[PDB]
RNA sequence: AAUUCUUGGACCGGCGCAAGACGGACCAGAGCGAAAGCAUUUGCCAAGAAUGUUUUCAUUAAUCAAGAACGAAAGUCGGAGGUUCGAAGACGAUCAGAUACCGUCGUAGUUCCGACCAUAAACGAUGCCGACCGGCGAUGCGGCGGCGUUAUUCCCAUGAC
């Protein structure tokens, strides 16, 4: 004797500054109800959004996570937790017959947020080259291992979580190696290609408002 | 008697190779003997590259390809017919078929 | 002129408490009453008195060890696992 | 075994083994004492320690008896309270040392003198922390974790006389000076060897139990004797 | 179920994970998250027959039954999230894959973003069956 | 098909935690090792072949009865550990009968630390050291000669073609 879908009611989210869209969706949870609170459940999704749709004309590839860490009512705001790339995408970069170079890395921002960055790299083969393989050897490739270190921990290390947001759009820290390694062995498919959240610092209200302000 | 004279597999360096399981059967397989193939698939082959294109939402758009690496054990190979048996010259040519559409 | 073609110090046991047990006597019944060099002075004369409790009877110096040896084998590395834990904090 | 004949042999022993007290110093700052010998103790195949702690107060020595860590030797200085130093035998409560390192002689109730981890050959390791509540987990011997009280304590290392389990006892002497140097209790006579009034069991013309050696929780004295209310039963495979 | 929104320019997103082992057909709507779920059926609802429950027709027969029962709450476009059987078995994807996707694109519903989401590993645990095969 | 799980909420969807395995694609008729063999990032510790040398010793070498070091996978003896798989067993289907294939569970075993055991189509079914007797197209390591693009811009030489 009864109807599921009339216990829930259409409410908002939202998304921060940094981005250029602000309204991403909707979402819907049942009312105060025996001893469970539409506000209380509410604060922990995670919506695997991409970019293109987030801005008005991108490279869609990259994709990212907004959790909901606080409600407003009719509208919950919303939270750093990650970035990876598409699966297609990925998949496609590699090849026989060259090297692949990955590294990684735990570093923490200057406020809490401490974070775990991924990277890849690949070695270009050239125009006029008529050798098939274009492989490197151990230590030319463990040298270009600790500049993809090295650049990783430098961009993130001495500016705060709202600052590595905004470098993570196009790819900032991405072609800032491959223009650092090509006098070791030239490479061209470079990417940070996963970035994880470890560990967030306790929770102040008015903090997340001067991202929507 | 002999018959072949890479005996079913590429090794020359090694001794010991490491296995593969079969991916319609699930056997192992010495990785380099396998028979492998690599797949390339737009998630629309032939028929449902139609429906979706004018009922979709984006303004020039482009869907993601499948890719898949497949594995098989030599009677998988021949019972499914990726491969045959060959004549006695005709063996030799590791030239592999044309393709061209 | 050598003496017995297996049994170490278990020659003092004959016939009694079956082959199995006189072999796991073996291992235990000789390392116990070994010596060991004292690290603190450099001799050569560790030395059991009792359960787990040792005593160089040179520089007087006295250590907790194993029952049966003077080293306890994840004591070795619970040793190198303390050390390794005053590095992850001090920074 | 509830009195008279049985009563723990308590004489050539040496000592009840503790902890220190708590007090301002172990409470906001540290304090410092030196090892004056190692030492064997009876009804218990492990070593204690002395210790020469300087008491605060007045001028005196005081003097204490923990249970001692592998790797101790004397001579050596034992630096303890809420700071000092994570390296061995030196005590310092749980809410500080790290995840990962092992300890002895551990508290349960914060300022208790060490009731858990002093046989030798024990641990109770710290995994996890939750400091809005000041709770702590601690996996014991048994498998078990408890959650503890975060302001209480324990000595760092692994417990002496490790591996004791190892040496078969061969003779039934060496069993009778073992257990001579504890209580009454050994050359155990079983229960089927004992007539109709003597034990349930024991009757009659073969040596059988007759009835399930398995009995209710809930039974009464002179009958709760087998395997008590038990799980399960047979040779233990799996896991 | 009536949502608020500007009647002539906005269509309520979705996404839909489309599970496709060759043994089963599968639908499932969620929100934008994944987290409640709006609209599930099975090809084992629709029809009835051991070995005909994956077929194209009974991974068709399913996704009609959840446009039917998703143009009543009124959701217009919808993201995608594939699947193949995949772990340690098969990552080609089953027979209920284009024709319970193909079926919705007639079905009153728009398409938007679409992938794979097989399960892969880095490496395995070992696979059931043995070393000698599975004869047949 | 059924044994097996399910309104006692199974399957598919989520956000958490926990352990016990294995190291995908990159992976090649590429590599190193005395043979078995060896593929996640850093730190450290002894070893190695090749090339390079107008350095030193000066025949110190080759092959090897007896004797010695190592020796996949199974199999043993005592702990530590038990996710997956899985000899023995229990059922469901199959067949004239199946104590065989397949299907549902599952012990010994699968994984570590300690010591035994000494065999495999342990294969190139092909003894080790030495001289000699054709032509080419690849390839890996080291050294040398030579036009011209590219990188570090400022070119010295180091990388990349």
């Amino acid at each position: 004797v009864v109807d599921p879908f009339s216990k829930k009611d259409w409410y908002d989210v939202k998304a921060p500054a940094m981005f250029n869209i602000r309204n991403i969706g909707k979402t819907l949870v049942t009312r105060t109800q025996g001893t469970k609170i539409a506000s209380d459940g509410l604060k922990g999704r995670v919506f695997e959004v991409s970019l293109a749709d987030l801005q008005n004309d991108e490279v869609a590839f990259r994709k990212f996570k907004l959790i909901t860490e606080d409600v407003q009512g009719k509208n919950c705001l919303t939270n750093f937790h990650g970035m990876d790339l598409t699966r297609d995408k990925m998949c496609s970069m590699v090849k026989k017959w060259q090297t692949m170079i990955e590294a990684h890395v735990d570093v923490k921002t200057t406020d809490g947020y401490l974070l775990r960055l991924f990277c890849v790299g690949f070695t270009k083969k050239r125009n006029n080259q008529i050798r098939k393989t274009s492989y490197a050897q151990h230590q030319q490739v463990r040298q270009i291992r600790k500049k993809m270190m090295e650049i990783m921990t430098r961009e993130v290390q001495t500016n705060d979580l709202k600052e590595v947001v905004n470098k993570l759009i196009p790819d900032s820290i991405g072609k800032d190696i491959e223009k650092a390694c090509q006098s070791i062995y030239p490479l061209h498919d470079v990417f940070v290609r996963k970035v994880k959240m470890l560990k967030k610092p306790k929770f102040e209200l008015g903090k997340l408002m001067e991202l929507h302000g | 008697t002999k018959k072949r004279r890479n005996n079913g597999r590429a090794k020359k360096g090694r001794g010991h190779v490491q296995p593969i399981r079969c991916t319609n059967c699930a056997r192992c397989v010495p990785k380099d003997k396998a028979i492998k193939k690599f797949v390339i698939r737009n998630i629309v082959e032939a028929a449902a590259v139609r429906d979706i294109s004018e009922a979709s939402v984006f303004d020039a758009y482009v869907l993601p390809k499948l890719y898949v690496k497949l594995h098989y054990c030599v009677s998988c190979a021949i019972h499914s017919k990726v491969v045959r048996n060959r004549s006695r010259e005709a063996r030799k040519d590791r030239t592999p078929p044309p393709r061209f559409r | 002129a050598k003496r017995t073609k297996k049994v170490g110090i278990v020659g003092k046991y004959g016939t009694r408490y079956g082959a199995s047990l006189r072999k796991m006597v073996k291992k235990i019944e000789i390392s116990q009453h070994a010596k060991y060099t004292c690290s603190f002075c450099g001799k050569t004369k560790m030395k059991r008195r009792a359960v787990g409790i040792w005593h160089c009877g040179s520089c007087m110096k006295t250590v907790a060890g194993g029952a049966w040896t003077y080293n306890t084998t994840s004591a070795v590395t619970v040793k190198s696992a303390i050390r390794r834990l005053k590095e992850l904090k001090d920074q | 075994g509830a009195g008279s004949v049985f009563r723990a042999h308590v004489k050539h022993r040496k000592g009840a083994a503790r902890l220190r007290a708590v007090d301002f110093a172990e409470r906001h700052g540290y304090i410092k004492g030196i090892v004056k010998d190692i030492i064997h103790d009876p009804g218990r195949g492990a070593p204690l320690a002395k210790v020469v702690f300087r008491d605060p107060y007045r001028f005196k020595k005081r003097t204490e008896l923990f249970i001692a860590a592998e790797g101790i030797h004397t001579g050596q200085f034992v630096y303890c309270g809420k700071k000092a130093q994570l390296n061995i035998g030196n005590v310092l409560p749980v809410g500080t040392m790290p995840e990962g390192t092992i300890v002895c002689c551990l508290e349960e109730k914060p300022g208790d003198r060490g009731k858990l981890a002093r046989a030798s050959g024990n641990y109770a390791t710290v995994i996890s922390h939750n400091p809005e509540t000041k709770k702590t987990r601690v996996k014991l011997p048994s498998g078990s974790k408890k959650v503890i009280s975060s302001a209480n304590r324990a000595v760092v290392g692994v417990v002496a006389g490790g591996g004791r389990i190892d040496k078969p006892i061969l003779k039934a002497g060496r069993a009778y000076h073992k257990y001579k140097a504890k209580r009454n209790c050994w050359p155990r006579v079983r229960g089927v060897a004992m007539n109709p009034v003597e034990h349930p069991f024991g009757g009659g013309n073969h040596q059988h139990i007759g009835k399930p050696s398995t009995i209710r929780r809930d039974a009464p004295a002179g009958r709760k004797v087998g395997l008590i209310a038990a799980r399960r039963t047979g040779r233990l495979r799996g896991t | 179920s009536l949502g608020p929104q500007v009647a002539e320019g906005e269509n309520v997103f979705g996404v839909c994970h489309i599970f496709a082992s060759f043994n089963d057909t599968f639908v499932h709507v969620t929100d934008l998250s994944g987290k409640e779920t709006i609209c599930r059926v099975t090809g084992g609802m629709k029809v009835k027959a051991d070995r005909d429950e994956s077929s194209p027709y009974a991974a068709m027969l399913a996704a009609q039954d959840v446009a039917q029962r998703c143009k009543e709450l009124g959701i217009t476009a919808l993201h995608i999230k594939l699947r193949a059987t995949g772990g340690n078995r098969t990552k080609t994807p089953g027979p209920g894959a284009q024709s319970a996707l193909r079926a919705l694109a007639r079905s009153g519903m728009k398409i938007g973003r679409i992938e794979d989401v097989t399960p892969i590993p880095s490496d395995s645990t070992r696979r059931k069956g043995g070393r000698r095969g599975r004869r047949l």
